């Protein structure tokens, strides 16, 4: 049917998909509830971890795959599995790691494990080429199929949307992963402390913390951070209002 | 010989090894995931214990996963003899062309894709990941599929573990214990077969 529309026409399957009641004050409750965002320039390699503080209730996890330069420093899941992410993960915390679309979907699952998580939900970003089809992929030498999707698990340790995320491809190069990601992680309501690890200028954002080496300019803070969680705040979802 | 077959029976006890090499397997099957049950599981181990490695020397294995079967799917490949090298995600969509575990809905299924030994003469790129399909009736796996192995592997060979009356197709042995007797027509099958089940049961 669409596929084998996709080895006619070069439009892939996902192109053709449509539409892609009001829970709108959530969002106004996530926006009141968010921290002032920060951010610090940090080689992650090379970064003791334990210095951020305190322990975080949600993790975004997207390193720089060798993958992701398929055209265009890499880290290697070698060196993201020696992360040490259970060192800064509150007790009960959530992870959601990007994985990319090829070994990460099994090494990831390594990591989530040796870092005391399982996996909850795998998310797809799902990439529609509505405005390039005549361009088809460079596939990995272990490729059966054209890869036209990228993998971002997401992990829980201890005690309304969709699994699918629709967009464009970006242009070769372009590493940005959809900003929608934001959204599906802040409607679970999972806790005030999110942290993005290698994440950018373009990627900060109220409500986060966000640590990578190309940070431009950095205002954290460990005191000024942990001062928006003592109490009376401490354990709100995120999604509530704020304690007066 | 091109046209169906079929074999009724558990695929726990038969003995696959009459039936010779396939360049495709395919399984859709029922795990043991997080209780429930319309349908008759298998355990972990009998799912470990299944005996695909003698069903290929070299090729591709399409593997069906749901829930905790992600994980578990993963180690029965490895443990089978197989590596991960893709994973097909199908995307539900209703007659109009839109979208229809506890924290997310699921919008998707998932088909992990395992090679074994040297496969050669393939083609190997010719469609993508994505499946877009409307979902034809509750548990069924889309007709997309087939064409996209056909295409990848054709005129090959091929095997259905846990397949259902309407997964019967050319080219494909279909094993399954709600199919209706046993259908074969390959000689070399239908000749392992007597000289294996002289009084033809299980
Ligand atoms: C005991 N040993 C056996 C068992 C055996 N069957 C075992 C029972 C069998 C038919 C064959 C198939 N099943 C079933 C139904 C649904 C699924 C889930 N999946 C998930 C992915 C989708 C969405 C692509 C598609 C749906 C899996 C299943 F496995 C429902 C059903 O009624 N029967 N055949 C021989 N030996």
């Amino acid at each position: 049917d669409y596929c084998q529309h996709f080895v006619d026409t070069g439009h892939r399957p996902q192109n053709f998909i449509r539409d892609v009641e009001l829970i709108r004050l959530k969002d106004e409750l996530i926006a009141k509830s968010n921290t002032p965002p920060m951010y610090l320039q940090a080689d992650i390699e090379a970064f003791d971890i334990r210095e951020l503080t305190p322990k975080f209730d949600v993790i975004l996890l997207e390193p720089p795959l060798e993958e992701y330069y398929r055209e265009t420093k890499c880290w290697t899941w070698d060196d993201i599995m020696k992360l040490e992410i259970d060192e800064i993960a509150a007790p009960r915390s959530f992870i959601f790691l990007w994985c990319g679309s090829g070994e990460g979907l099994d090494l990831g699952r390594v990591c989530l494990r040796k870092w005391g998580y399982r996996r909850c939900e795998d998310i797809c970003w799902i990439k529609t080429n509505k405005n390039n089809p005549g361009k088809t992929k460079t596939l990995d030498p272990k490729a059966v199929f054209q890869r036209t999707k990228e993998h971002c698990l997401m992990g829980i340790k201890g005690t309304v949307d969709i699994d699918l995320i629709i967009t464009e491809e970006p242009e070769i190069g372009n590493i940005e992963k959809p900003v929608e990601i934001f959204h599906i992680i802040e409607h679970f309501c999972l806790g005030r402390r999110r942290l993005h690890l290698f994440g950018r200028d373009s990627t900060i954002r109220p409500g986060w913390l966000t640590v990578g080496p190309t940070l431009t300019n950095s205002n954290y803070n460990a005191e000024t951070y942990a001062s928006y969680f003592s109490a009376p705040n401490s354990y709100l979802t995120g999604c509530t209002e704020e304690i007066e | 010989l091109f046209p169906p077959q079929w074999i009724c029976c558990d695929i726990r006890y038969l003995d696959v090894s009459i039936l010779g090499k396939f360049a495709v397997v395919m399984a859709d099957p029922p795990w043991d995931i997080h209780m429930e049950l319309p349908y008759g599981t298998l355990t972990d181990d009998e799912m470990r214990r299944l005996n695909i490695p003698v069903l290929q020397d070299d090729g591709f294995l399409f593997l069906w996963v749901t829930g905790r079967a992600m994980e578990l799917g993963r180690e029965c490949l490895n443990l089978w003899g197989y590596e991960r090298v893709d994973e097909i995600i199908w995307v539900k969509t209703n007659q109009l062309q839109r979208i229809i575990g506890h924290w997310l809905n699921h919008g998707k299924e998932h088909c992990l894709v395992g090679v074994k030994g040297n496969p050669q003469g393939f083609n190997q790129g010719l469609d993508c990941d994505v499946i877009v399909a409307e979902v034809r009736s509750t548990s069924h796996k889309p007709d997309e599929i087939y064409g996209m192995i056909e295409r990848l592997s054709p005129g090959t060979r091929k095997i259905e573990l846990f397949g259902r009356p309407h997964n019967v197709q050319p080219n494909w042995i279909t094993l399954g214990n709600q199919l209706d007797g046993i259908h074969l027509l390959d000689p070399d099958v239908v000749a392992r077969f007597k000289q294996r089940y002289p009084d033809g049961i299980i």
